[PDB]
């Protein structure tokens, strides 16, 4: 039915993106 | 009535020193050789107060915490919180089921102010805490003669009118009136700035109590000799006491950064109330009532108040102050970190600040040639030639014929900073021999001294005879030193490369010109000579008792002169050059003698080589000084004696027509007068000093710089910045950082001020077009105090785009921190595009869910209604209340995300004000993390489970993340062509209209 | 310092005349370009959506359940005697049913007589524009017995024992699916389970359920629900003047001078509910006939 949206997949992707972007930024400020 | 009290303290002191010993003992009632009875001493001790300055005014910690809770920026946020609670109070009593938004915002603004206060308070308190760790006040007991007996009592138990004795090394307790001296030399450096140890004689010499020798002063140290005296002044009534009390009771002024923030708030609230009032009238003209229009006015005014710019500006200043504390340049006041950059006229002190305040061997004479020795504080200079026989003889004459030796603990300390017991001149000689000629311990004991002759009161000469340890000649080695005029009369032989020659005038006149060269250079010169006593007329058994002529006074062998002076610190000349390069006027203000002040000025850079004073031209032309036109003289020396008879206009002319000025023999009060004269011109002033005489000058100056170790406690407390390492180059670093953080603050402010247009425009058109609310309040908080915090803080880490130490100091009346160009950029061009991008994402979300944009007009009337659950969209569908409200909140979330997307480009373009993003480069790692954290945080606030419940932020369909991309690219390209036209065309359109 | 208004060297409000013209011209060109850009992008956005169907329809998954007296707080408080006390209600009922009169549904080119008995769904092809303007099934007021009447311009409704009709939220392409014959305890209802969306009202607690004595439902042919022959909806563009099904509910035995809560819950598989939106699927009302 067109009255359904897979919000769990989009939400999961957004949380994974936020996690990767934040850990990458942390690697950016830790130049070693 | 404290005005009169301060006025009687701005005047130079008076005295009664010029009195016969009988008139003095009659006025004070004291025995000249027995002092007074202990009962009389206790009666005065319990009559006027102990001999100690009244403690400073204690500053309770709740006072400065409330201070951090107030100010100019925090006050704007306070009025914003008050307006929020006023609006909420109106909304509570007047309408049904009032909204908690305004209350939420008011408590948030209050929390922002309180947190900023806690942070800034902890920082200033940390600075003062590490400052208390520098007060090493060791009690010092004075030697007082009372009832005919000598007793050592605490300095505070000393009273007025009692006999006091001081020994070489002891500190002058109170202000004494010398009655009997024995070759006594005191140290008036920390008080009157007099570098060389000024001797103290019982006879009155000068009408000025500071210049005369019959007066010892509070906080001064008796260098050599012993003396007696009657205490004339005690406690706060003393000279340095009146100076310290004047310093404590002076005005601090308004720092330039503070005035800039105030002007910034003036423009912020100006446009805020303009928009609020014009929209209040517009709302009443449309349909809304006074009840609603008042809430609109408060919402528009409060919305235009940067809530996070306070914490960002504070952290900016804190970061730069952190770098200052890293280089041992501590700032007591936070905003004081910026004043150095805005400075345009530096008034410096000579003794202890421009110089090392220590006698050092400057130049030597040998083979009719001048040899300059290394006079740096850390020994990082050129070393003279130390392989000739003339040096091997002169070094022994100095290392042997000298009453100077190291003390007990002088082992691990360096050769220069270590303490030496004796005369300052002999100390400089001992250090130079111990540094450039091995060691003087084994060199002095190698030549066993037989008979010596110390310095004489007339024809000052110091001689001594020693045994000869050479394995080729057993003749006695006699050495003697003294003034060159006393040694020239007792010399016939001259040493050269190892052999002797007669006193031919061809080289004797060359010695005279060398003497006048080292003398005219402001240095003190001495002559050294020696002679081999014939072991045939004075065998090894004969004892030359110091009674008659046992040594030939004349026919000696002169080896060479040895000059000495207090040399400037290592990086002092280079620092002065850097300051002048940045367009900062350097003016020396010292109480030392003019003959030495002019030499040190020319040696450090205050007086450029080639420039002539009003007297130099008259001397070069052999004409009276009253004839030369002062306009033909760029530099000028102003004596303190003449400064006393000056008016305001005269001092104004001295500073306006003379570029290199040197104030000599100036009292601390005159130093304050000079600082005020410089401030009358309207320029930022920085006073750099160490002694107590720098307290009233460092206090009244826009920014005071005290020496962390070589400085006095009074001027160190009355200052605004401390140099814990005494590295005068820190002044240059300070003037650089002060300009650096200034420009970075401009960038950071333009960033926070750009986000206000897309934060207010949704509400504005919500009032006009009557469309559903495009942007929510909590989302606005997630932008101002959420994402944008890291980019704005990272904007402080930006470096110089061009050379900042090259441009002239900013004009306070022209280059303001937030000029009308920043408003035209943030509020006018960039923020406008960001607002359009937000509205685009808004219309995309609503048109895709069934509400075409054209249909959104006049829809908010029934949209916001909580009971109309059948709201027709553009497709004929019926929407309930919560369904369409879910769309409005899931419509606020992408508006916030759109803000972050446009802030990416806004941050990259604000990072560079004139250079291109490709020229400067994304080398700011904090900025990269700022964008990464900003985006990750924005995504987390939308996709975290339970956000549409707590913060009412619902998840976004991925295509929403791209509705804002073209606007960001547009912003970036627009600002890029802006900076490109500014680069290619530096004349006026793009520069005077948008370049802020 | 705030009298920079003018000078003999040409300045107005802060700057000169030629500078005012330069800045004004720049801002006009700049904002004009911004407007053209926003309009062009909004046009592309208009080109990404169709005229016969909304792109996203998930935010209206559970249809709502509204009523005719759009009360300020879903409360019906009036006096059985004072005609002005219940004027706000009757006005909205007459205005709502003004499009259901026999004279309003007179054109045979846009109206189609569905039938006196609820039948299966009526699918009129696809949602494209290849077909002409679809037909809308008629719904005469006579179906709502005891709450329609043959009154004059003013529908003399019920003073004592009021009437409250319910309506299902019009959704494009929505096909209502009533519950299976395996009804999980659905409060006595007729056996016409296959071609009508059931809607049953009740109290809210042990008190409201006792105060509300008897309720009488009215619908198509006498069934308490919505007939499937009127669905699905094909948008306002393709089906203008569409009349969604209606179903009236009358509360005969009420306790006068007492505010009682009623919950009219619509049942079905394609009918969702929500603890946050008391209108999604269900519907609430606070009736109080104070004499
Ligand atoms: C509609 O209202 C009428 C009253 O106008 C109801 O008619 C009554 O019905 C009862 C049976 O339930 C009879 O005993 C009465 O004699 C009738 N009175 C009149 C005046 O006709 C009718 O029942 C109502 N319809 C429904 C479906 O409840
Ligand atoms: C309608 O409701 C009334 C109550 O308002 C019912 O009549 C009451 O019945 C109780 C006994 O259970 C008596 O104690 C009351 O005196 C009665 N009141 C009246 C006014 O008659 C009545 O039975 C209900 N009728 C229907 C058809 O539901
Ligand atoms: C201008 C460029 C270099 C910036 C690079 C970042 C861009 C490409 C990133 C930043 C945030 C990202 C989005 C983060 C969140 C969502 C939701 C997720 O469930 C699908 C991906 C999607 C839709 C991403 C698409 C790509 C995106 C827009
Ligand atoms: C809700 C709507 C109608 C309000 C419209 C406001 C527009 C027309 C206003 C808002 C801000 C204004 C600008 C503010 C800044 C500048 C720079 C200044 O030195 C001259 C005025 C100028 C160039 C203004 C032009 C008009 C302007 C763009
Ligand atoms: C001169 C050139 C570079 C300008 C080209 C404009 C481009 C960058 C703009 C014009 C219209 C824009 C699109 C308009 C429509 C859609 C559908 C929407 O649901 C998501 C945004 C999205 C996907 C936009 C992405 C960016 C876009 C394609
Ligand atoms: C409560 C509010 C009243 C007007 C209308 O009913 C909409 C309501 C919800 C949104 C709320 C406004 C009030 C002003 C805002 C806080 C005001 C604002 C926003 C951010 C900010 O920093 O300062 C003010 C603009 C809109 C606002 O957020
Ligand atoms: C449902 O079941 C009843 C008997 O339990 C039967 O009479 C009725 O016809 C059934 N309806 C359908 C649609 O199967
Ligand atoms: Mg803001
Ligand atoms: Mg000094
Ligand atoms: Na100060």
């Amino acid at each position: 039915d067109p009255f359904y949206y897979d919000y769990e997949t989009v939400r999961n992707g957004g949380l994974i993106f936020a996690a990767l972007a934040f850990i990458v930024g942390l690697i950016i400020i830790l130049s070693k | 009535k404290e005005r009169d009290m301060d006025e009687l303290k701005k005047e130079v002191s008076m005295d009664d020193h010029k009195l016969s010993l009988d008139e003095l003992h009659r006025k004070y009632g004291t025995d000249l050789s027995r002092g007074l009875t202990p009962a009389r001493a206790a009666e005065i001790l319990a009559r006027d107060g102990p001999n100690a300055l009244t403690p400073p005014p204690t500053t309770p910690e709740w006072v400065k915490f409330c201070r951090q809770l107030f100010g100019g920026f925090s006050m704007l946020l306070w009025i914003g919180a008050i307006l929020c609670f006023l609006a909420y109070g109106i909304q509570a009593a007047t309408e049904e089921e009032p909204q908690n938004d305004n209350l939420y915002l008011g408590v948030v603004l209050s929390a922002v102010v309180i947190i900023t206060g806690c942070f800034s308070y902890y920082q200033e308190a940390k600075s003062s805490k590490i400052m208390e760790s520098f007060k090493n006040m060791v009690p010092q007991q004075a030697l007082v003669i009372r009832n005919g007996e000598k007793m050592s009592i605490n300095a505070e138990e000393v009273v007025v009118g009692d006999l006091v004795e001081v020994k070489g090394g002891d500190r002058i307790p109170a202000d004494l009136r010398i009655i009997s001296a024995n070759g006594c030399k005191v140290d008036n450096s920390s008080l009157t700035g007099e570098s060389e140890p000024q001797t103290r004689s019982p006879d009155f010499t000068n009408e000025n109590p500071l210049e005369t020798r019959n007066i010892a002063f509070f906080s001064t140290n008796c260098v050599e000799g012993t003396a007696r005296g009657i205490v004339v002044y005690t406690g706060d009534r003393t000279v340095m006491g009146r100076i310290a009390t004047l310093a404590s009771g002076l005005e601090g002024g308004q720092t330039p950064i503070a005035a800039e923030i105030e002007h910034f708030i003036h423009i912020i609230t100006g446009v805020a109330v303009f928009l609020g009032v014009s929209f209040f009238i517009l709302s009443l003209i449309l349909e809304y009532t006074w009840l609603e229009a008042v809430i609109f006015l408060i919402g528009i005014i409060v919305a235009n108040v940067p809530e996070g710019l306070l914490a960002t500006v504070t952290v900016c200043l804190t970061l730069t102050a952190k770098r200052m504390a890293r280089k041992n340049c501590l700032v007591k006041n936070l905003e004081a970190v910026e004043t150095l950059g805005s400075t345009s006229t530096i008034c410096s002190d000579k003794t202890g600040t421009l110089t090392q305040n220590r006698m050092t061997v400057a130049h030597m004479w040998s083979d009719n040639q001048i040899h300059e020795a290394d006079t740096t504080e850390n020994q990082s200079g050129v070393s003279f030639d130390k392989t000739s026989a003339t040096w091997l003889a002169l070094s022994r004459i100095a290392g042997l014929c000298n009453r100077a030796v190291f003390q007990a603990n002088q082992e691990n300390l360096p050769i220069l900073k270590r303490a030496v017991a004796g005369d300052a001149s002999e100390s400089a000689l001992l250090k130079c021999i111990e540094l450039c000629c091995g060691s003087v311990k084994e060199m002095r004991e190698r030549y066993t001294k037989i008979v010596e002759i110390p310095f004489n009161s007339t024809n000052k000469y110091q001689l001594s005879i020693h045994k000869n340890p050479n394995t080729a000649e057993p003749r006695h080695l006699l050495v003697m030193k003294g003034a060159p005029e006393r040694i020239l009369d007792r010399c016939s032989s001259i040493l050269i490369h190892g052999k002797e020659q007669p006193l031919d005038e061809e080289l004797k006149d060359a010695f005279q010109n060398a003497y006048l060269e080292l003398g005219g250079l402001g240095e003190r010169v001495l002559g050294f000579c020696h002679l081999f006593l014939p072991d045939e007329q004075f065998p090894e058994g004969f004892q030359f008792d110091t009674d008659d002529v046992n040594f030939p006074l004349d026919n000696l062998c002169f080896v060479g002169l040895i000059s000495m002076i207090d040399p400037p610190r290592a990086a002092v000349p280079d620092a002065v050059g850097k300051c002048r390069s940045a367009g900062i006027k350097v003016i020396m203000v010292t109480g030392d003698h003019p003959i030495t002040a002019k030499a040190i000025a020319k040696g450090v850079g205050i007086i450029s080589e080639g420039n002539e004073t009003v007297e130099d031209i008259a001397a070069r032309l052999n004409i009276p000084v009253s004839q030369v036109n002062p306009r033909d003289a760029k530099a000028c020396v102003v004596h303190g004696s003449d400064l006393k008879d000056m008016t305001s206009e005269q001092l104004d002319d001295i500073l306006k027509y003379h570029t290199e000025i040197v104030f000599a023999r100036t009292s601390p009060q005159q130093k304050l007068i000079i600082v005020e004269g410089c401030q009358r011109q309207g320029a930022i002033v920085a006073v750099t000093g160490d002694g107590v005489n720098d307290s009233p000058a460092s206090k009244k100056a826009d920014i005071g710089v005290a020496m962390g170790i070589a400085g006095s406690d009074v001027s160190k407390q009355a200052a605004d910045m401390i140099l814990l390492d005494d590295n005068f180059a820190s002044i240059v670093t300070g003037v650089e950082e002060g300009r650096l953080i200034f420009d970075n603050l401009k960038k950071s402010i333009a960033y926070t001020l750009t986000s206000n247009i897309p934060e207010i425009t949704p509400f504005l058109i919500f009032i006009i077009a009557n469309i559903p609310l495009p942007l929510g309040t909590v989302t606005i908080l997630c932008i101002d105090l959420g994402t944008d915090m890291v980019p704005a803080i990272s904007l402080a880490y930006e470096q110089a785009e061009s050379d900042i130490m090259k441009r002239q100091p900013r004009n306070p009346k022209t280059d303001k921190l937030v000029n009308e160009q920043l408003i035209s950029m943030a509020y006018g061009q960039i923020g406008m595009i960001q607002a359009l991008g937000g509205f685009f994402t808004y219309f995309v979300i609503l048109a895709e869910n069934g509400f075409l944009p054209i249909h959104l007009l006049g829809l908010r009337v029934n949209w916001d209604d909580r009971w109309i659950n059948d709201v027709e969209d553009s497709y004929g569908q019926q929407w309930t209340y919560e369904q369409r409200k879910i769309v409005e909140f899931t419509c606020h979330t992408p508006f916030f995300v759109t803000i972050v997307v446009v802030q990416w480009a806004d941050l990259v373009i604000c990072k560079t004000r004139r250079n291109s993003v490709f020229q400067q480069g994304m080398k700011n790692k904090i900025l990269i993390f700022g964008l990464f954290e900003e985006t990750a945080l924005a995504a987390f606030l939308s996709y975290c489970p339970g956000m549409g419940v707590a913060l009412r932020m619902y998840p976004l369909k991925p295509t929403w993340w791209f509705c804002a991309f073209p606007y960001s690219l547009l912003i970036f390209v627009y600002d890029e062509v802006r900076k490109l036209i500014i680069r290619r065309r530096p004349g006026g359109w793009v520069e005077k209209e948008t370049y802020y | 310092k705030k009298f920079i208004w003018n000078s003999e060297k040409k300045e107005f409000l802060g700057r000169t005349g030629g500078s005012w013209f330069k800045i004004l011209l720049f801002y006009v060109i700049f904002y004009g370009c911004l407007a053209g850009i926003f309009i062009g992008t909004i046009q592309v956005m208009l080109l990404t959506i169709s005229e016969f169907k909304p792109t996203y329809q998930d935010r209206v998954a559970p249809p709502g359940l509204t009523q005719i007296p759009q009360s300020q707080k879903t409360e019906i408080s009036f006096r059985p005697n004072d005609p002005q006390s219940y004027e706000s209600y009757v006005v909205s009922i007459v205005r709502f049913l003004e499009k259901y009169k026999d004279l309003a549904q007179k054109d045979d080119m846009i109206f189609e007589d569905c039938g006196n008995v609820p039948s299966e769904l009526k699918e009129r092809g696809e949602y494209n524009n290849e077909r002409g303007e679809r037909k809308v099934c008629r719904f005469r007021l006579e179906w709502l017995g005891n709450c329609s009447g043959l009154n004059d311009e003013t529908y003399g409704y019920k003073d004592g024992k009021p009437c409250v009709i319910i309506k299902l939220n019009r959704v494009l392409g929505f096909k209502p699916k009533p519950p299976k014959n395996e009804s999980l305890e659905t409060y006595p209802v007729m056996k016409y389970n296959p071609y009508v969306l059931p809607v049953h009202c009740t109290g809210k607690r042990d008190e409201d359920k006792e105060k509300v004595g008897t309720m009488e439902y009215f619908g198509l042919g006498g069934y308490p629900g919505f007939p499937l022959q009127y669905y699905p909806y094909y948008g306002k563009l393709l089906q203008p003047k569409y009349l969604q099904p209606l179903m009236a509910v009358q509360f005969t035995n009420l306790t006068m001078d007492t505010e009682i809560r009623i919950e009219c819950k619509a049942y079905g598989e394609n009918i969702g509910y929500s603890e946050k939106d008391r209108f999604q699927g269900r519907f609430d009302v606070k009736i109080e006939v104070k004499s």
